[PDB]
């Protein structure tokens, strides 16, 4: 089914599937544990929408439940991070976790914060478009866990969908007037950022393993934690 | 797990 | 400065000529234990780092960078570069990792060290992916230098200008092999997305190397410890 | 650091 979608049908399907931007419970005194509780509470509520967003990504439902679980267990934090970086693009030097939760740079979380800020500045410098963002986010979902999958094993179906999204990114850049050289360079620049997003996610998992201390975590968030550890 | 039941819905 | 003026073939030839040699492990093997197998691997990694440092200086454009920037890029990418080299020379040995010509290990031997079977299966899968894709040596040296310049750039316009040229070099190779325009950008995307998994394997390996220093059983060299300390 | 020496040599 996903193999029949044109480039515009691919974009429109991914745009229609976009989850909403949820709100934080931010108000008034703020302990470092209270600030983290707002972020983990927000991430938990976002996880429910991401799960239903994934089922709308073309090809994801064609997979086994076991592989759908595996792809989400590996990519859930990368997808939260690229969404945060996306909606923080128009706010230089600040991270927009929620519309009412705009955090500037001011224990160890400052390393993750600066890396997310640098990713947001890189997206802003490149003038990243929404149609490109939804493609990159769906690539992360399908690519982050494909290398960690017996012989029954059509994972070429994922690579077939991955190649379809790659054609979509090129179709987008060709519409923006970019030459063939500029299309290939921009495509490479976007995918190389996914390596840094993976790096931020791995460093985030190490911080999240340390938190599972006093700051409470939801049952779904703890299950996503046990996958990487 | 919760991720399995939420994908079932 | 000077890298941007090369042609696509001059870039390939320069990267191929800069390739570090395949080093050997310490002979007289004796099966391996947890302490002995890790000693051979860390001894090998330390000797390869010396060659990697000189290989990096021969990557076009890398010397145009500040000493501080050269330090930062190598500190962030050294384990990814070791891994993509191991994966590359393990291609024609399916199910086995060619750490050295005299140190070919399979998944069974990775169980001598706890938690190493996960890294082993991840490294074996990457090698099978390259073998499935029929990865060429000209493409390999492009990917390896891309890791060097990209892995630390986010933590600078000259570096991204060199990355664009290596990208043009990648497309130039695929257009050489007869690949159509659609096959070129699809293969380009497939190769670059594998770098995300190589980043993941490196991060998992760094945690083991840190827990390895905190064990003090297998010795780590001062150079290898300094590269570790930069990730803490 | 040792990395400084080898990059200059
Ligand atoms: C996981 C995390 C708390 C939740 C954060 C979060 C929450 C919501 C969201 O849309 C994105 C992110 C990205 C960064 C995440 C942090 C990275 C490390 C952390 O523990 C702090
Ligand atoms: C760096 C490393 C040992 C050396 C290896 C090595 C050596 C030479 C080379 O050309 C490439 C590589 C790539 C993989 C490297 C290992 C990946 C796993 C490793 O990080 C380790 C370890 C480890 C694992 C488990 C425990 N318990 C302790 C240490």
């Amino acid at each position: 089914l996903a193999l029949s979608l044109t480039a515009d049908q691919m974009v429109s399907a991914l745009l229609d599937a976009e989850p909403p931007i949820l709100y934080s419970e931010y108000d008034r005194p703020f302990s470092e544990a209270s600030m983290m509780g707002l972020l983990t509470n927000l991430a938990d509520r976002e996880l429910v929408h991401m799960i239903n967003w994934a089922k709308r990504v073309p090809g994801f439902v064609d997979l086994t439940l076991h592989d759908q679980v595996h792809l989400l267990e590996c990519a859930w934090l990368e997808i939260l991070m690229i969404g945060l970086v996306w909606r923080s693009m128009e706010h230089p030097g600040k991270l927009l976790f929620a519309p009412n939760l705009l955090l500037d740079r001011n224990e160890g979380m400052v390393e993750i914060f600066d890396m997310l800020l640098a990713t947001s500045s890189r997206f802003r410098m490149m003038n990243l478009q929404g149609e490109e963002f939804v493609c990159l986010k769906s690539i992360i979902l399908l690519n982050s866990g494909v290398y960690t999958f017996k012989s029954l094993e059509e994972k070429d179906h994922i690579h077939r969908v991955l190649d379809k999204i790659t054609d979509t990114l090129i179709h987008l850049m060709a519409k923006a007037g970019l030459t063939l050289q500029q299309q290939h360079q921009r495509l490479a620049q976007l995918l190389l950022i996914l390596s840094h997003i993976r790096h931020m996610s791995n460093k985030g998992m190490e911080h999240l393993y340390s938190m599972k201390n006093v700051v409470p975590l939801s049952d779904l968030l703890l299950e996503m934690l046990d996958a990487h550890r | 797990k919760i991720l399995h039941r939420l994908l079932q819905d």
